[PDB]
């Protein structure tokens, strides 16, 4: 019942090294197979980076100079990636993997010199009126870094009619939006609040969506 | 590296219909040990790659037999007898015969469904934002199909090309629609010089642009 679990930093500065850990369970990394690091770039293309063999030898893609090493801790059943001199081109989702169709959940890594920055949170309330039985409200979350942010609505009791859009770059920081659609019978007569969490900056913001 | 080229690049298929995807290698995938190390994988939105087929035509035991692989040498094919909703995602080929192992660039399968008109909403900048010196006008275009849509902004009757950022969701797993947000960002002083802001969507579900608007005067 083989499982693979990657962990390590969200954000690395250019030129520095990136180190990740893959924690393997349900199979001993000394008992067989090669144990691989792969990565997926924005745009979905996949590259194999290297492996550590059960004997402990290593083989690396020519495309990663000698700036990649893989090591292991056979006592904890973990193997490790280290990629040095990183650049914007190494920004990616990193996956540990084994033959037989086993992949980790993946871990996303951005490489930037931009600083961790907490979000502003703006409410989206409609202008001066329409008849209809449903209303759409939203939140605009702007100028935070790095990914991710979470958005919930009224602490998650509103999940049904929600769309939270992928973040886009905007002046070297991220901006996302989310919309929620509720019965006009319930807003504005009841409160709708967007809850925004930005873990990198240790921030939670609640914004109430008020009419006009 | 051995180049792996997949065709087509995107494909739209109705649930219950078949599909086919081809993978071509820059040289033969036969290894000196006599086996041909070619696999097919699926990656569903926001998940890891999963193995479908290995050694050209062997079915992974976790995968249903609606998936089959064939081919030899440099030419390979994945077929899906009958497409299900769960087959939404990106398919990749992979070779592990030559060093370094390589992956093809991926083929995106979307589920074809009935045309659906977007629900379009427009929002004025908040006063909060205006205190930062910036202004963002937000337009939501929710639960539509097909994906192709053109969104145009006008200010007092004229098209505003710049300052617009769009974000699209991946295809929805429950209803197979797409949604999009479009944001027009201006400076506050520019925002405060004009009265009429409009988001116009061109989409095959209407013979005219779908329009939402507001006037700064109120
Ligand atoms: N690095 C790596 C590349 C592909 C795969 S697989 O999921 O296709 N399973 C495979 N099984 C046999 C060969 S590949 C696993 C790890
Ligand atoms: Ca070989």
């Amino acid at each position: 019942d083989v499982q693979l679990r990657e962990s390590g930093p969200d954000l690395v500065t250019p030129s520095q090294s990136l180190s990740l850990t893959c924690t393997v369970t349900g199979y001993s990394i000394t008992s067989g197979y090669s144990w691989h690091w792969n990565r997926q770039f924005p745009g979905n293309k996949l590259e194999w980076m290297g492996y550590i063999h059960y004997s402990g030898s290593t083989n690396y893609n020519p495309s990663l100079r000698g700036r990649i090493s893989i090591t292991r801790d056979t006592s904890k059943n973990q193997f490790f990636l280290q990629l040095n001199s990183v650049t914007t081109e190494d920004t990616a989702t990193y996956y540990c993997a084994r033959y037989g169709g086993y992949w980790g959940q993946g871990t996303s890594v951005t490489v930037a010199s931009a600083a961790t920055t907490p979000p502003s949170v703006y409410p989206l309330a409609p202008g001066g009126g329409a008849t209809n039985s449903m209303v759409t409200l939203g939140c605009l979350v702007k100028g935070y870094f790095p990914e991710p942010v979470t958005v919930t609505w009224n602490s998650g009791s509103l999940s049904g009619g929600v769309h939270t859009f992928p973040a886009v770059l905007q002046s070297d920081l991220y901006t996302l939006s989310s919309s929620v659609t509720v019965p006009s019978s319930t807003w504005p007569s009841e409160t709708v609040t967007c809850n925004v969490a930005h873990p990198a900056s240790s921030t939670k913001v609640d914004k109430k969506i008020v009419p006009r | 590296d051995v180049v792996m080229t997949q065709t087509p690049i995107t494909l739209s298929v109705t649930i219950g219909q078949p599909a086919s995807i081809s993978c071509k290698s820059s040289q033969s995938l036969l290894d000196s040990d006599g086996k041909t190390y070619l696999n097919w994988l699926l990656q569903r939105p926001g998940q890891s790659p999963k193995r479908l087929i290995y050694l050209v035509s062997k079915l992974d035991s976790r995968v249903p037999d609606r998936f089959t692989g064939s081919g030899a040498g440099t030419d390979f094919t994945l077929k899906i007898s009958r497409v299900e909703a769960e087959d939404l995602g990106i398919y990749y080929c992979w070779q592990g015969t030559h060093f370094p192992q390589t992956f093809g660039g991926g083929t995106k399968l979307e589920i074809k469904r009935a045309e659906a008109a977007p629900t379009v909403s427009i929002f004025p900048p908040s006063s909060e934002q205006l205190t930062s010196g910036g202004a963002s006008v937000v337009c939501f275009l929710n639960n539509f199909y097909p994906k192709d849509i053109n969104v145009k902004w006008k200010i007092d009757g004229s098209e505003r090309q710049n300052g617009v950022l769009n974000s699209e969701t991946d295809q929805d797993s429950k209803d197979s629609t797409y949604s999009m947000s479009s944001t027009l960002t201006l400076t506050k002083d520019e925002y405060e010089r004009h009265n009429t802001y409009t988001c116009e969507a061109t989409h095959k579900t209407s013979t005219s642009p779908i329009v939402k608007s507001f006037n700064r005067n109120e």
